RNA sequence: GUCAACCGAGCGUUGAUCCGAGGAUGUCCGAAUGGGGAAACCCGGCACGAGUGAUGUCGUGUCACCAGGCGCUGAAUAUAUAGGCGUCUGGGGGGAACGCGGGGAAGUGAAACAUCUCAGUACCCGUAGGAAGAGAAAACAAAAUGUGAUUCCGUGAGUAGUGGCGAGCGAAAGCGGAGGAUGGCUAAACCGUAUGCAUGUGAUACCGGGUAGGGGUUGUGUGUGCGGGGUUGUGGGACCUAUCUUUCCGGCUCUACCUGGCUGGAGGGCAGUGAGAAAAUGUUGUGGUUAGCGGAAAUGGCUUGGGAUGGCCUGCCGUAGACGGUGAGAGCCCGGUACGUGAAAACCCGACGUCUGUCUUGAUGGUGUUCCCGAGUAGCAGCGGGCCCGUGGAAUCUGCUGUGAAUCUGCCGGGACCACCCGGUAAGCCUGAAUACUUCCCAGUGACCGAUAGCGGAUUAGUACCGUGAGGGAAUGGUGAAAAGUACCCCG
RNA sequence: UGCAUCCGGUGAAGCCGCCGAGUGAUCGAGUGGUGGAGGGUGUGGGAGUGAGAAUGCAGGCAUGAGUAGCGAUUAGGCAAGUGAGAACCUUGCCCGCCGAAAGACCAAGGGUUCCUGGGCCAGGCCAGUCCGCCCAGGGUGAGUCGGGACCUAAGGCGAGGCCG
RNA sequence: CAUAUAUCCUGAGAGGUGAUGCAUAGCCGAGUGAGGCGAAUUCGGUGAUCCUAUGCUGCCGAGAAAAGCCUCUAGCGAGGAC
């Protein structure tokens, strides 16, 4: 839930920073939703994880 | 024991047949040490070489 | 090309004061390859003296472990076979007594 | 072979032992890969052989998993997909240092300590290479008509700065050098062609003119692939349109005929194992590496001595008076040195050709407009990283989540920002030399150690030994010139 | 260690003495003995350059000291032998101890300790002719026993796979 | 149709066989010890923590799996079974 399959996406990694600036470490995961992925438009669909940059993209098709 | 010129122009079968002959005299060499009445001891090693000679000539026509 | 032969398995004799009394009642003892069977030797022997051989029974020796200045060495591990031959009883003379 | 000899046996001028190069054999464990397993030991299948009166038995092959090609097959299920088969090519593990991209502490300093430092260090992960990374301006610069890819040294400078402005941290511009390739190739707009999905007023449409024939270079679309076309910042390029124009032939530009383009086949250049495409093939080079060989001159005299290489005195070589050895300080005794010579074969560098590709169906310079110039990108916002810069007025670079543009009077940089000016042309990709390292091999050097030193290891060395295991981890060199290592007798 | 000089198998360094010397660290190219191969001096250069102590490290050796101990709750004795050597070895005859063991057979563990011949500087808490010690040779025989080739439990590994 | 000590399965033990063999108390010379011969072997008493017994009888705390053996067809079959 922090790879996505088709663009290869990964947790950007940080230090979460507080009031009193006590550097504490931590991770940006990407937005990965479940797809159903319909590789031909015959309708066969299989489960993949893509970031939701790649939907919007319309890289995935959900038919 | 064999010179390997000589060896290079036996056919295949009398190689075969003269390395079943030289493993008779290895083992009947190998019986007369453990027996103690062998004075010979160099006998055995042109025996061993000599059988190593005759693989050697028949592998060499099995490719070159 | 390889070119196999019973008398690979069968080393040699083993001479001893055991072994001399077991072929009064025409039982002959070798030391044989560590890995054969004893099906292997039954054939191989009756192929390499011509005679009948009635069973086999093999051991496997450990080999002595002998104190040396350098270190400590070990010996040679091997199998002997006490082969019995049938009642056809061919002494085998090759075995020099 | 050796500690390391003693016995028994043999080889060698018909060339042994030795040294170099290439082959053959190479049990079993190990990524271990037929199955299994407590690593080096148990059990097999298939095919071909060998062997018994036949089962038993023995050899030679072959049988793991995954990825990618390729051919057959296509479940629930209809298209078809998953999946199943068969077959070809790959991986997997190891390695001392050096590279690149990630993750990332604490002791410690701050005379406490949390921001900060230690430090992006130790360690961990993924990965190559002989080096890697970076690289051909959306760069610096400051009005100079300047520089002109990157990398690596020296300066700039412990400065400008930054910092509980505490401890500390710390650039760049410019200038001087090393290397030379200020190197190359694409995508778009246009054409041609092959398609896949559509459709068709299925006709007056598809080709430059004219003559005519025709009803599909489909009439029209579109997407994909492939060949031309183009690679630019004084913007460049496509279309358009004027001037000159360095081989022959053929078929196409729907068709045949006279005019403009496309493509194939023969002269001529131009390049090639390269970044600019790739696989080979010969010939050659006293070119190199992997064994070696030659190599001058005192048995000199006298004295000390067990021994001369010591002392004294005579010669001699020297492109050789480097270094070792030989009974004590040796250029002339030995191995060698100076200086020459040596390759059957293998490998490496070149070089000349077969061979491969490209330009010639092509170039040169001119005029006014439409199309193109890398998209979920740039920009903006929220939270972070990192830059001298600790969020500060915070530019440039970058990660995650949203929002989300233009194609040249466009866009981005010139430390918030705005206007003017200046530089450049992002969202595509390759690129040697300058540079870092040494597991290993060859030749050397030391105002380095000389046995409690130097490697932990001059000797059984990661051995003995300790620990269940990770791991910890020693001590021991010297007779003499030669073994001539005390025959024989006496006490025991 | 640069450079310049002198000594040395007719005997250097090192070590042990005698006789002396300097205001101190120290000196002796003054000399005897041991020794067997390198040393001294002048002037410069560089130091892993001076130990009495860190409950300092390694090696050797003292004092305690010929002192404590010699590892149960059973107990030995005599005759003979071998032997250079005998309380401890062998043989015989007595005595005693265990006898749900201190007897007999295994699994785990060890690895040649088992037997024969030989040895008595090392070890045995003494000596030893003996030995679980040292050397050489020998010994382990399976269709039916305990296992594999037959089967599963807890558990481990785990084609694909899911998750990260 | 059956309640039979019917039938069948299991099964300690007694009995025969294995056994004209083996072995033993002892007897001989012989001596490291080799060798030869070798008698009687009935009745009871006591008696198990062992066998019948993975049984039987009670109880709640409800007491491994697989191979193996048997059977059934599916399926192979002109040879096959004893």
């Amino acid at each position: 839930a922090a790879v996505c399959d088709i663009c290869g996406k990964g947790p950007g990694f940080g230090k979460s920073v507080s009031h009193s600036h006590r550097r504490t470490s931590r991770r940006w995961n990407p937005n990965i939703q479940p797809v159903r992925a319909v590789t031909r438009p015959g309708g066969n669909k299989q489960r993949i994880n893509a970031c939701t940059s790649c939907i919007k993209a319309g890289k995935v098709s959900r038919a | 024991g064999t010179t390997p010129g000589e060896l290079r122009e036996l056919t295949d079968d009398e190689l075969k047949d003269k390395l079943r002959e030289s493993k008779e005299e290895l083992f009947n060499l190998r019986f007369q040490m453990a027996t103690g009445q062998l004075s010979n001891n160099r006998r055995l090693r042109t025996v061993r070489q000599e059988i190593a000679r005759v693989y050697t000539v028949l592998r060499e026509r099995e490719l070159g | 090309a390889t070119i196999t032969d019973p008398r690979d398995i069968i080393l040699a004799p083993v001479i001893s004061e055991k072994s001399y009394g077991l072929i009064e009642d025409n039982v002959y003892t070798f030391v044989v390859h560590p890995d054969s069977n004893k099906t292997q030797i039954k054939i191989a022997i009756e192929k390499i003296f011509d005679v009948k051989v009635d069973s086999v029974n093999t051991a496997n020796r450990q080999g002595k472990r002998k104190r040396t200045r350098t270190g400590f060495g070990k010996r040679k591990s091997t199998k002997r076979a006490i082969v019995k031959l049938a009642a056809g009883s061919k002494p085998i003379d090759l075995f020099g007594a």
